[PDB]
């Protein structure tokens, strides 16, 4: 019968989806603390400095 | 002799796809409703805000 197959290639189908989707959530973690920083780092940079008076 | 065979089991092809079918058409209700909650509840979130005066 056909409904056999039609049931465990959905199964696999899911699982397929699944990692595809883990990858980009996984991605968006590692790059938001790289960008976090890389503002906040620069942010000081600018802002910062000494004069000398005399 | 054989015609009689033919037919009993072409009952059970009928039923095992339409409870095949029943999986399909039920996962895909069930998905339904979490697809749009997500979708809403992000928006809200992103949109919303409040601003210090």
């Amino acid at each position: 019968a056909i409904g056999i197959g039609t049931l465990i290639i959905f199964i696999a189908m899911v699982l397929v989806a699944a990692v595809a989707a883990a990858v980009l959530i996984n991605t968006s973690g590692f790059l938001q603390q790289k960008a976090m920083a890389t503002g906040k780092e620069s942010t000081e940079q600018v802002a910062s400095g000494l004069q000398v008076i005399r | 002799a054989i015609g009689i065979g033919t037919l009993i089991i072409f009952i059970a092809m009928v039923l095992v796809a339409a409870v095949a079918a029943a999986v399909l058409i039920n996962t895909s209700g069930f998905l339904q409703q979490k697809a749009m909650a997500t979708g809403k509840e992000s928006t809200e979130q992103v949109a919303s805000g409040l601003l210090c005066s």
